[PDB]
């Protein structure tokens, strides 16, 4: 499971981090457009 | 020609205000002058738009003449109206349309 | 010990104020080392007077009560420091507790402790209405949460911090709207949250209209009340050649010299206008140098000013600073005009009187600046893109997206940026707090401080909302509570200098005069006089004016209005004809309202003929029909009386406003000389609509700064390092050398001065109306005898002094019991 | 009036029944504060839990109203309106299986005023202190109307032209410049962006909110200018639209009469009211 | 006779007279605008160019 928290918001981010690194996944944050490209390609580091 | 007629009417009103204690007649006359001068303003405005439809344009002699005429007419009419008006009361007893 | 204690508290204040960001290590060592020594001195001075006057009576005064708390807190903090104290924010705030010691200064002046005795009572008595204001704020925050909560979901990348997503943010937004700063942006966001500028979407603005007006009124109310109440106890407890031709000639030439100084070219070094002005200047100087010889021969503080002005004008045929000293030409008129000298003396006495509240306000601003330095030191740095959080990270280039479209990008270099208003030291903190107190740009500082993360790191969105508290209290204390006592100070100060009811009655009785009524003979015209004087005619014409106003408001972008215009013009021309026939043109022009009606009718007629001749084949002539409802003032008695009684007061003080005019002139000329060569760039605060390039533009800029627009942005746009005007003359290679840091002295002073004189003008005008403003309309008033004069004129068509006695007998039956 | 057939609960009113009701309203205000508004019909666990707790407040208010209405208005009419609106909303929202009635739940904090006599007398004094401001309110309204009509005649349909990029529908601006009106072959301003052309069809400066197109919008922008919050923006936009020479006369005067003169009037009247109130209270 | 015999109204009336005379001269003087397209000295007026 790879979870992404997208945008600027006040909602809790703990549950999705737990989902991420409980099911051997990873957690990413995408706050803006300029952070999209870098954050949508790092899941291949985990898969390797 | 409308402004010329206003100038004429203001002239007769001002001339007649000086006789038979007709001071009140100095009040309307000023307006005519104002309006006459006021017309001149928009009058030159029309000339301006002609300048804006037909290169370089210059104003040398009669433009300052017309502007000074308009300024004199407008300011003099306003000042004459203010002077002919009695006064601001400034006192609880004093008021407009009093006993001289 | 009276001087020893003040010396040690001054040393402590200096040590506290010496702390800043990136301070040298030796300064840090001096600061924490000196804490122990001064704490020890405080302790030894505690135990000395403890034995000197005994344990029991030491606590009788609250001044020495909190010294116990100061010493105990210092000891506890020193004990806690040597432990595992994490949370550097916690360290910042415990350090903040220390700052309390500064209270010691407030305990070393008698007048700094005498005033609190009444303000304590006033605050405790008005806490009910303060709680009412807080409840109003809470209710409107809840309403905004209901109306705009979760509706700012716009599909753009724009940031809207002032929203209603939760209770603290809604509370902050409501407070910001109450302060009135950038409330229109919040209203626009609320309108766009709904459909938009359409029929249902615009009505939300009503909310803001209710939030502002009704919000400020009670706000003003409470604080105003506080002031006067406290200031009441501030006055009750405390009390318990020589010819006129030559003078007019000199005054006219001074005025013309000032006008020549105003009209000038600050950009071009040698323009076509400049040398003519120089010839005029030398001609005026030649005139002004013969005025001093005519006085020196015939005579021996004000003539020295004229001599200095003439000397600096003549000696000029950094040196360019001398070109600024010639703005003293208008000040010479102060000597010539007696009223100007009197108002200058009065305003100087006013500033001398106000010396007990500016001191405490400045001290509280300094203390809040120290607290802000403790809180936000080093935390106002940022990067171009928010993804980089460190200065070494904020290097290279990055992409910006236009309108938030991922396929439209542009490269920009990223740079570590420091905020223009920060809290790195006490001076910058005081500047930031001064900008906050004027309610200009304070939400920006608020949202910059909320995101403050660390001492050298970038912001984190909504990191610390609680920091908003720091920005609220300071506004409530300084910007509300102590800026209203200042206004309340001058009100009662001029109240003191401001039976007598019987004196007014008798003087009005012996100084009155009958007024004409002009009842006409010749019943043929008496009929029309009766029909045009009856209340039915005036009511009908009032209804027609209302209908005309309604018709004027029905026009919109993208005719029937032409027919209605002609019909109304014809009907008002018929009004004027009938009035002229009834009053025989003699009593018609005696009434100023009929004068106004004549002017409006003629203007409307000319507009109608102009429109017709335009159609058969200029925009301000259409303004004559709008002015018609102004004549409604002839029917509203209360509104007309209020307007007259304030216009009379304004006309009675032509020299109080002359000070404001002279200040505007002087500052405009100085700004033209200083900030004149700055280039006009779109996107900056100096552009085609806002600059110092001409006198009208400089005066407009100063007027804008007076009303409280983004004047701090103008200040930042005039500092050193700006691009010079291409048409100006400068050495090649140095284009970004225009502007000066003197702007900080130029704006900060002007605002304060412009904030003072205006207040002066507001209070004096009020004082002249004090009899009318504080009037009991039940016991007696001039209105009763005014209506009595109306009855007298009704029964006396001509003044002719007095009339038959039986006439007065009838009037007695019309006299009310209030009069007789 | 009626015999003791139903008024057997008038004794418990004198009990400290007001303190528990004050605490109940405080708890209700706290519950209102902690509610989180969510976009597009979303919710969380806490919001669902507060929709059930508001039933507890509603039944308490209804039983209080029932006890007081049978034992025996003044301030009690507001309480009845609040409880009736709450009950009506609660019963209406559960038969559809809009949400505008919930906006009436923000009047419940006003009940605190009903619980403290000092707040009642303070609010009464505030209401009584606004009567002398009637003439100033009339003057302000008339001046706003007059200036709105003048602006409607002067600047109607003028701020509808801006310069986009040539061939596109994208407004051409610079870094820190908000979109502003434009004029081609006129007294207005030309924009200096290279690939830009000036044309119409532009809704307006503030997303089509700030313009003198009809009476409502002209009135709104005149009111916004009177508060001296963004009046220079309107002046600059009119300058870019029609020209720089004339428009300031409309705006500066509006600031001089609509803002400074009116503020002086209201300050003078309020100061006189406070002074005469203090003088009247001094005699007692 | 206060607002008639006063000099401040007589100087205003003289200003009105000089203004009307100068306005009449301005109408005849059709030389307030020269247009050179750039031998073609053009004079512009309200009655006749
Ligand atoms: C019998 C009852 C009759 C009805 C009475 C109702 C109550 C009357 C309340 C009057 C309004 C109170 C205004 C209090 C202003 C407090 C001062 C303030 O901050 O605002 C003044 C504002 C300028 O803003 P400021 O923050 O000073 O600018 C920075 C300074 N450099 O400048 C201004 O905003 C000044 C102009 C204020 C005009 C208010 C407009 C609304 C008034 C009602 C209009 C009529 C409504 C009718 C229905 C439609
Ligand atoms: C020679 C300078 C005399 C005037 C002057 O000096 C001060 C020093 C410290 C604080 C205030 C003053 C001051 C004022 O007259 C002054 C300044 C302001 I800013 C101010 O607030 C303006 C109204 N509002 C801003 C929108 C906030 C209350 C007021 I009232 C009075
Ligand atoms: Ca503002």
């Amino acid at each position: 499971v790879f979870t992404f928290s997208v945008g600027q918001h006040n909602y809790d981010r703990g549950p999705i981090q737990w989902m991420a690194c409980e099911n051997k996944g990873y957690y990413y944050e995408i706050p803006s457009i300029g952070a999209i490209r870098i954050n949508t390609q790092e899941y291949l580091d985990v898969l390797g | 020609v409308f402004s010329l007629g206003f100038l004429i009417m203001g002239t007769i009103c001002a001339l007649m205000a000086f006789r038979k204690k007709r001071d009140y007649l100095l009040r309307p006359a000023s307006m005519f002058y104002v309006f006459a001068g006021l017309c001149l303003f928009v009058s030159l405005e029309v000339m301006r738009q002609s300048v804006k439809r037909m290169i370089e344009y210059y104003y040398s002699w009669s433009f300052a003449c017309a502007c000074a005429a308009f300024v004199l007419l407008f300011l003099g009419g306003i000042s004459l109206l203010l002077f002919s008006l009695p006064r601001m009361p400034q006192n609880p007893w004093e008021s407009c349309m009093d006993a001289e | 010990f009276y001087w020893l204690v003040i010396l040690i508290v001054a040393l402590n204040t200096l040590s506290i104020a010496s702390e800043h960001h990136n301070q040298p290590l030796w300064l840090t060592h001096l600061q924490d080392i000196a804490n122990r020594v001064l704490l020890s001195l405080f302790t030894i001075e505690m135990l000395l007077k403890m034995y000197g006057l005994g344990l029991r009576q030491y606590f009788m005064s609250i001044f020495n009560r909190f010294d116990c708390f100061v010493v105990c807190s210092g000891i506890l903090e020193l004990l806690l420091v040597e432990s595992g104290a994490m949370t550097p924010l916690g360290i910042s705030v415990l350090r903040c507790i220390r700052l309390l010691r500064l209270f010691k200064i407030t305990k070393y002046w008698t007048s700094l402790s005498n005033l609190v005795a009444s303000l304590l009572n006033s605050i405790r008595s008005i806490a009910s209405l303060l709680l009412l204001l807080f409840l109003f704020i809470i209710i409107f925050a809840l309403l905004g949460m209901q109306l705009f909560g979760g509706r700012y979901d716009f599909e753009d990348t724009e940031v809207r911090r002032s929203n209603f997503d939760n209770f603290p943010q809604a509370l902050i937004s409501v407070f910001q709207v109450l302060t009135g700063e950038d409330w229109n942006s919040v209203m626009y966001n609320g309108i766009m949250a709904y459909g938009g500028p359409s029929y249902p979407g615009v009505l939300v603005c009503i909310y803001f209209i209710i939030l502002f007006v009704c919000g400020n009124y009670i706000l003003l109310n409470v604080f105003l009340a506080i002031a006067v109440d406290n200031l009441a106890e501030a006055e009750s407890l405390t009390s318990a050649v020589n010819a006129t031709w030559f003078t007019n000639f000199i005054l006219l030439f001074i005025l013309l010299s000032s006008a020549a100084l105003a009209a000038e070219d600050p950009i071009r070094a040698e323009s076509v206008r400049n040398q003519i002005l120089g010839y005029f200047d030398i001609a005026f100087t030649s005139v002004f140098t013969v005025e001093i010889v005519l006085k020196m021969t015939t005579y021996g503080y004000f003539n020295i000013l004229d001599l200095l002005v003439v000397a600096v004008s003549l000696i000029s045929m950094v040196v360019k600073i001398l070109r600024v000293l010639r703005v003293l030409r208008p000040l010479r008129a102060i000597n010539r005009a007696k009223g100007l000298k009197h108002v200058v003396q009065c305003v100087f006495v006013a500033i001398r009187t106000i010396g007990n509240i500016v001191l405490v306000t400045t001290l509280l601003q300094f203390m809040f600046a120290c607290i802000g330095v403790q809180l936000f030191k080093g935390k106002f740095f940022s990067c171009n893109d928010l993804s980089k959080m460190t200065e070494e990270e904020c290097r290279g280039y990055y992409y910006v997206y236009k309108d938030g479209d991922p396929t439209q990008m542009e490269l920009r270099p990223r740079q570590w940026i420091h905020n223009d208003f920060h809290f790195d030291n006490v001076l910058s903190a005081m500047m930031s707090l001064f900008t906050v107190s004027t309610f200009e740009g304070w939400p920006q500082l608020l949202y910059r401080a909320i995101d403050s993360n660390e001492e050298d790191m970038g912001p984190v969105y909504n990191n610390r909302v609680e920091m908003a508290i720091f920005f609220i209290i300071y506004i409530i204390l300084i910007a509300f509570f102590m800026m209203n006592i200042f206004v309340g100070f001058v009100i009662v100060t001029f109240q003191e200098q401001g039976d007598k009811n019987q004196r007014q009655c008798v003087q009005y009785a012996l100084k009155a005069r009958p007024l004409r009524c002009y009842i006409p003979k010749n019943p043929y015209q008496y009929q029309v006089w009766y029909v045009v004087t009856s209340s039915y005619f005036e009511y009908l014409m009032f209804a027609l004016i209302m209908l005309n106003t309604i018709c004027l408001g029905m026009q919109h972008y993208h005719h029937i209005s032409d027919i209605l215009n002609v019909a109304f013009t014809i009907i008002f021309t018929l009004e004027m004809i009938l009035k002229l026939l009834a009053f025989k043109a003699r009593g018609y022009f005696g009434d100023p309202w009929n004068v106004f009606d004549f002017l409006i009718v003629i203007g409307s007629i000319i507009d109608v003929i102009l429109s017709e001749i335009d159609t058969f084949l200029s925009a301000f002539f259409r303004l004559f029909r709008v002015m018609r409802l102004i004549k409604l003032l002839s029917r509203a008695e209360g509104v007309r009386t209020l307007l007259w009684t304030f216009i009379k007061s304004f006309q009675a003080l032509p020299y109080v406003a002359l000070l404001i005019v002279m200040l505007f002139f002087i500052y405009a000329v100085i700004g033209m000389q200083m900030f004149g060569k700055i280039a006009l760039v779109d996107g900056t605060q100096i552009n085609r609509n806002n600059n110092f390039q001409t006198f009208p533009q400089a005066v407009l800029l100063l007027f804008r700064c007076a009303t409280g627009e983004a004047w701090q942005e103008i200040l930042l746009a005039c500092s050193y390092g700006k691009l010079c005007d291409p048409e100006s003359d400068y050495a090649p290679g140095e284009e970004y050398t225009c502007g000066t840091n003197f702007a900080y002295y130029y704006f900060i002073s002007f605002y304060m001065l412009c904030a003072f004189l205006i207040i002066n003008l507001f209070v004096a005008v009020i004082m002249d109306n004090f009899d009318y403003l504080t009037r009991d309309w039940s016991i007696l008033g001039p209105h009763h005898l005014d209506e009595f004069k109306a009855i007298w004129a009704e029964y006396d068509p001509e003044a002719k002094g007095r009339i038959k006695h039986l006439d007065v007998v009838t009037l007695l039956r019309r006299i009310q019991p209030p009069l007789g | 009036q009626n015999p003791l057939r139903k008024a057997c609960i008038s004794i418990v009113e004198w009990k400290p029944f007001e303190t528990i009701i004050l605490l109940t309203i405080f708890a209700n205000c706290v519950a209102l504060a902690v509610y989180l508004p969510m976009p597009e019909d979303d919710n969380n666990s806490l919001n669902l839990g507060l929709e059930k707790l508001e039933y507890f407040f509603l039944t308490v208010f209804s039983i209080e109203a029932a006890m007081k209405i049978i034992a025996y208005s003044g301030w009690n009419v507001l309480d009845f309106i609040i409880v009736f609106l709450g009950v009506f909303t609660a019963i209406l929202e559960q038969v559809n299986v809009v949400k505008a009635l919930r906006a009436f739940r923000v009047l419940r904090p006003l009940r605190l005023v009903s619980g403290v006599p000092s707040l009642q007398v303070v609010l009464n004094s505030i209401f009584k202190a606004m009567l002398p401001l009637f003439h100033i309110a009339l003057l302000v309204l008339f001046m706003v109307i007059i200036y709105a009509i003048i602006g409607l005649e002067l600047f109607k349909g003028k701020m509808h032209k801006t310069c986009y990029y040539i061939g596109t529908d994208i407004v051409a601006t610079v870094e820190n410049e908000k979109p502003s009106p434009c004029a081609r072959t006129g007294s207005g301003r030309p924009c200096t962006i290279n690939g830009s052309e000036c044309r119409g069809g532009w809704p307006g400066p503030n997303h089509g909110i700030t313009h003198f197109d009809n009476f409502g919008f002209s009135m709104l922008t005149v009111y916004q200018c009177i508060t001296m919050e963004g009046w220079t923006d309107v002046l600059y936009w009119v300058n870019d639209a029609i020209g720089n020479e004339w428009p300031w006369i409309y705006f500066v005067t509006l600031i001089l009469l609509g803002s400074f003169f009116i503020l002086n009037l209201v300050l003078g009247v309020l100061s006189g009211e406070f002074t005469k109130e203090r003088e009247k209270a001094k005699s007692r | 006779m206060s607002p008639t015999e006063a000099p401040k109204v007589r100087v205003t009336l003289f200003c009105i007279l000089v203004g009307i005379v100068l306005a009449m001269t301005a109408v005849v003087s059709d030389h307030w605008a020269v247009l050179s397209p750039h031998c073609e000295a053009a004079h512009f007026g309200l009655w006749r160019i």
